[PDB]
């Protein structure tokens, strides 16, 4: 869709998409590996 | 003549000076007056260190010391130097410091007042008996020999000091004896890589 | 045992904290039916707590007199996993970001009006630039040696 | 020379002149030519050391299993007792690697700088290209043709990933490489990465 | 060593260094620094009528130029080093490194 990809390219729409994806990533990591205080995998 | 083949030579290090192998990475001798001061101080450090290496090895081979044992007597109040077993009657700490200061200050401050930068490093005359200065074709060779043996003695003094730092209570000939007894398992590797 | 801290698998105050939190959760677990959904969520939180304390036990965390995992960030290998192994993992990721957003800014620096790409991000160009920062440390290293990291005004 | 992803074009900085030039630079690392000629050398040396490493941690194992000669499995090979210490080896591997690697450094800085011996000044090295010294590094005198350089870089790129596979097949498996190969050939559809995790 | 001997010897060996050894260096450094310069001019040249370098106290005769102020300076160093010697010797302190 022309000019919708330009709107979704705009800084707030793109920032909310990036930070929603990133926040879901961190959230699901903390579900998978909750309560982390060390990196023991070396 | 180059400390590292392939590295470009500094334009102020041509090779004409004795021991001028072009080693100035940090760029200290870029201005010529500082370079003359550095040459004088290099030769002074060299001569002192290479006089010191006999004064460290010889009294440890036969003098019954280990070049730091010769200093512990002054760290304890009451006790004087054992110059080849016999005690010296010239006092222990303060008066030897007085004689050292009053002698080497005079010597080094009559050295300081020299203005000719060649006599500032290579005075000669009274400091050149035996006439080993009347032929520059070999005097340049001898200056290179002085610089080379002196840089070797400076590195050997780093060896003394750091072998004293790693092993606190020993001497260099004891280090060489340990390396001749068991050379592989008693080298630097146990210190650069400490097991704990 | 550095800095006068007993390990957390051996610290009695750490186990006491575990037991206190577990009793605090169980006292909230009694009010619900044992098969109900709040009760199951509380039990899942209880197992999460128990394995959290077990994992802080096994990962070499040191516990003080208060009985809480302290982080030894000095450089001791036994505790690199507390600060340095994460820290590098930060400086990588962070240096990914800055090496991306910088590179993007250099790729849209030569436009006519380069400000209308700051607010309207070229997703193709940004996606091409994003993975350039995967192995960013060698690019930043070489650009420091080549002088392309610092503008010459 | 060829292409690694036919949908993509080889970048302008990879003209095909170099050996192994399949155009693989998606992340634009060798965009500056100085970085390109440095990473050529880094590739060659990491690949040659990886070939030696893989050949020194696999061939011990395919000879241990068949019983021709019993030797440790490259991760229990450090803890064995040798005629020197655990650090004396590091001292020697510092003393006489600093010398050979700094001379290689001076070569990859300026090519014709370091080719003659310090001691025996007559026994120089021929003017070969950078990363390919020749001379006493070529005693059998097999020619360094471009096909041979491509074969070198291919086996080296393969040995690098082989070493990485070894490190990750001991980090999250615990066993040796060839034992993992025999475990795969036992039941390939049940002895893979997606059964260990 | 009695303290009078210590004081006399250290003072003598201090103004001996000052008269003969560390004279030309001190005096050439003095001439190098010269005077305190307030905005190019000296303190007395700019005014103040009190920072005039005294010459009635510095004119004293000597073939090399020793003045009473150098006698005070080398000699204050003398008494100081002497009392350092005396107190450091009279204090029975064990450095006990070994
Ligand atoms: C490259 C390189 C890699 C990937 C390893 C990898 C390893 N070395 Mg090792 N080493 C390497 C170079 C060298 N090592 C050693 C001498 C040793 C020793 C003496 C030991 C290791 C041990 C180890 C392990 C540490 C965990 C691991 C398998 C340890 C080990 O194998 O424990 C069982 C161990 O004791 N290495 C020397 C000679 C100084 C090297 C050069
Ligand atoms: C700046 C200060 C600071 C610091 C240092 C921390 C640090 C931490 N917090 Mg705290 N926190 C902070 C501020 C801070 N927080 C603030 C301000 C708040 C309020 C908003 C919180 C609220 C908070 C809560 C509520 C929780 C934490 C948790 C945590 C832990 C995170 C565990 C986790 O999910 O990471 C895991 C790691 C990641 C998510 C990073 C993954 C990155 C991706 C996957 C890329 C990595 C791979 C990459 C490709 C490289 C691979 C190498 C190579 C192969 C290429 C950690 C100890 C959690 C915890 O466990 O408690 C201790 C937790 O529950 N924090
Ligand atoms: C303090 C001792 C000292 C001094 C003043 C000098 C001074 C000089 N050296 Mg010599 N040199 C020394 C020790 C010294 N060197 C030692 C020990 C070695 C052997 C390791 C050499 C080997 C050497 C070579 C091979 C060459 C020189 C050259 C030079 C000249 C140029 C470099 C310069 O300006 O550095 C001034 C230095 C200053 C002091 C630096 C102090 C640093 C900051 C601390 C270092 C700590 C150290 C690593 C601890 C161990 C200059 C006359 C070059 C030359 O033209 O010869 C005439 C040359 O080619 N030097
Ligand atoms: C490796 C050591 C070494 C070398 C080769 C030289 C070489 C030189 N020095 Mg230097 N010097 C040294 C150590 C050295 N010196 C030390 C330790 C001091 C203190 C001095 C103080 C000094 C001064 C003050 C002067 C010289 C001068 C000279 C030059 C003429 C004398 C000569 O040929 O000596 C050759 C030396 C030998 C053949 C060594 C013989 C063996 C010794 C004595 C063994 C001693 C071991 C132990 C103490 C017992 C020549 C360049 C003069 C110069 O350059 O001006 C023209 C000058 O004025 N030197
Ligand atoms: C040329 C001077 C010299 C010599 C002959 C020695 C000799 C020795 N050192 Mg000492 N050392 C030196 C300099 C020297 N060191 C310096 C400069 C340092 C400062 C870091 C040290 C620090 C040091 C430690 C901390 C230890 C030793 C130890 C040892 C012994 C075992 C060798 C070893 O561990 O490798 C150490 C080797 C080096 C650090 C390399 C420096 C010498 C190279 C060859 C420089 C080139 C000099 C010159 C061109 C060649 C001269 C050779 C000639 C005499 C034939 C051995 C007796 C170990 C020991 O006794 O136990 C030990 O633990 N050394
Ligand atoms: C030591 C690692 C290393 C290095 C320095 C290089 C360097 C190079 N390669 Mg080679 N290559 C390697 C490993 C390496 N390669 C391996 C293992 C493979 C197989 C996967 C390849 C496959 C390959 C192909 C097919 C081609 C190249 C090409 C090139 C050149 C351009 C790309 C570049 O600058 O990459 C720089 C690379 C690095 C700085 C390495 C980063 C490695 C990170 C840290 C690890 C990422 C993976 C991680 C473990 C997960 C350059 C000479 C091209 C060429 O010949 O142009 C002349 C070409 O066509 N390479
Ligand atoms: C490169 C490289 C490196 C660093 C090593 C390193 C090692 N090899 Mg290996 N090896 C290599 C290549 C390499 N190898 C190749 C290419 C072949 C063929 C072998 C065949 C081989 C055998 C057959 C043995 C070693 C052994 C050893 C160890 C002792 C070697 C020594 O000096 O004694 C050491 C871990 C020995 C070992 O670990 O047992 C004592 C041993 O028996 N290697
Ligand atoms: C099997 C991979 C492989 C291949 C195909 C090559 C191929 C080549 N190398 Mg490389 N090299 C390799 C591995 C390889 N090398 C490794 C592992 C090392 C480290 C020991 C080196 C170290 C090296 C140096 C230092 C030099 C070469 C040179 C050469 C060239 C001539 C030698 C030749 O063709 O013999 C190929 C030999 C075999 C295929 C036999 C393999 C035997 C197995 C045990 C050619 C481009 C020389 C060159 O380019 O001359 C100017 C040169 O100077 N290479
Ligand atoms: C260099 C080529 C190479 C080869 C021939 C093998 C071969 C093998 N690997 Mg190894 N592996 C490699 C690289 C390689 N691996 C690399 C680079 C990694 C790190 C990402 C791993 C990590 C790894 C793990 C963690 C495990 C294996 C396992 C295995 C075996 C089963 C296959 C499997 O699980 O797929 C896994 C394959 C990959 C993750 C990537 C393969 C990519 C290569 C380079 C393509 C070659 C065509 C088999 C013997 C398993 C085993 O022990 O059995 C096992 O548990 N491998
Ligand atoms: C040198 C090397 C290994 C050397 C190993 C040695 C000496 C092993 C020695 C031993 O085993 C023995 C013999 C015996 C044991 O007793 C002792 C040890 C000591 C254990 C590995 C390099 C290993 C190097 C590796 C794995 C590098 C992988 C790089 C990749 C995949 C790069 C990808 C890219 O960079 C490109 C190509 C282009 C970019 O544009 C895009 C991306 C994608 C970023």
């Amino acid at each position: 869709m022309r000019d919708l990809k330009t709107y979704l390219s705009v800084a707030p729409v793109l920032s909310t998409l990036w930070f929603g994806s990133l926040a879901g990533l961190l959230i699901e990591i903390n579900r998978l590996f909750p309560d982390a205080l060390t990196f023991p995998f070396f | 003549a180059h400390w590292m083949p392939g590295e470009p030579r500094p334009a102020y290090l041509d090779g004409s000076a004795p021991g001028d192998f072009g080693f100035d990475p940090l760029g200290l001798g870029e201005v010529p007056a500082n370079l003359e001061r550095y040459k004088e101080s290099e030769l002074i450090h060299c001569r002192w260190a290479m006089l010191a290496v006999p004064g460290i090895l010889v009294p440890e081979a036969l003098g019954y010391g280990n070049w730091v044992k010769a200093q512990e007597w002054a760290a304890l109040p009451g006790g004087q130097a054992t110059y080849l077993g016999n005690p010296v009657p010239w006092g222990t700490l303060p008066t030897i410091l007085a004689i050292e200061f009053l002698a080497i200050a005079f010597v080094e401050h009559q050295r300081s007042m020299e203005k000719d930068p060649e006599k500032k490093k290579y005075p000669g005359g009274a400091f050149d008996p035996l006439g080993y200065s009347k032929d520059p074709k070999k005097l340049e060779e001898l200056k290179v020999k002085e610089i080379k043996n002196g840089r070797l003695a400076l590195l050997a003094f780093v060896g003394f000091c750091v072998q004293q730092s790693a092993y606190p209570g020993t001497g260099p000939l004891e280090n060489l004896a340990t390396h001749l007894a068991d050379p592989w398992h008693n080298n630097i590797g146990d210190i650069v890589i400490p097991f704990n | 045992d550095i800095s006068g801290l007993t390990p957390c698998k051996d610290s009695k105050q750490f186990a006491k904290r575990e037991k206190q939190q577990i009793k605090k959760l169980e006292s909230s677990l009694k009010l619900y039916a044992p098969e109900s959904a709040p009760a199951l969520a509380l039990n899942a939180q209880i197992e999460k707590t128990k394995r959290r304390f077990d994992n802080y036990g096994k990962y070499g965390l040191l516990c003080g007199s208060d009985g809480l995992p302290h982080l030894i960030v000095n450089g001791d290998q036994r505790h690199w996993g507390e600060f340095i192994t994460p820290g590098i993992l930060f400086l990588y990721i962070a240096g990914w970001i800055g090496w991306v957003g910088r590179s993007y800014l250099i790729a849209i620096s030569g436009e006519k009006k380069p400000a209308m790409k700051e607010i309207i991000i070229d997703v193709p160009l940004a996606s091409r630039i994003i993975f350039r920062g995967f192995i960013w440390p060698v690019a930043a290293y070489r650009e420091f040696l080549n002088g392309d990291l610092i503008a010459k005004d | 020379k060829g292409e690694w992803l036919p949908g993509l074009a080889s970048p302008d900085y990879l003209t095909g002149s170099l050996a192994g030039d399949n155009g693989f630079d998606p992340l634009g690392l060798a965009e500056d030519p100085e970085n390109l000629k440095w990473f050529v050398q880094a590739e060659l040396v990491n690949g040659r050391w990886a070939m030696l490493g893989v050949a020194g941690m696999l061939l011990p194992e395919v000879f241990t299993k068949i019983g021709i000669i019993n030797v440790p499995e490259w991760y229990d090979a450090g803890k064995e007792q040798y005629f020197a210490s655990s650090s004396t080896l590091f001292v020697i591997e510092f003393i006489l690697f600093h010398y050979v690697e700094i001379r290689r450094w001076q070569d990859i800085k300026n090519p014709g700088s370091v080719n003659q011996d310090p001691i025996f000044k007559q026994y120089s090295l021929p003017k070969g290209e950078v990363g390919y010294p020749g001379g006493i590094f070529n005693p059998l005198n097999f020619a360094p043709t471009q096909e041979a350089k491509e074969k070198e870089l291919a086996n080296g790129r393969l040995a690098m990933l082989a070493f990485l596979g070894f490190v990750v097949q001991h980090n999250v498996t615990g066993k040796g490489p060839f034992e993992n190969l025999l475990q795969h050939l036992s039941d390939p559809w049940h002895n893979t990465i997606v059964q260990t995790f | 060593l009695s303290p009078s001997i210590v004081i006399s010897l250290s003072t003598g060996l201090s103004l001996f260094l000052g008269r003969f050894v560390f004279f030309n260096f001190q005096r050439e450094n003095v001439a190098k620094q010269g005077l305190p310069e307030q905005n190019g001019k000296t303190h007395f040249e700019a005014g103040d009528d009190r920072a005039k370098e005294y010459v009635s106290l510095l004119k004293s005769n000597d073939p090399i130029g020793f003045n009473i102020v150098d006698v005070l300076a080398w000699g204050s160093i003398g008494h100081i080093v002497a009392y350092y010697i005396l107190a450091t010797s009279s204090n029975g302190y064990d450095p006990s490194f070994f």
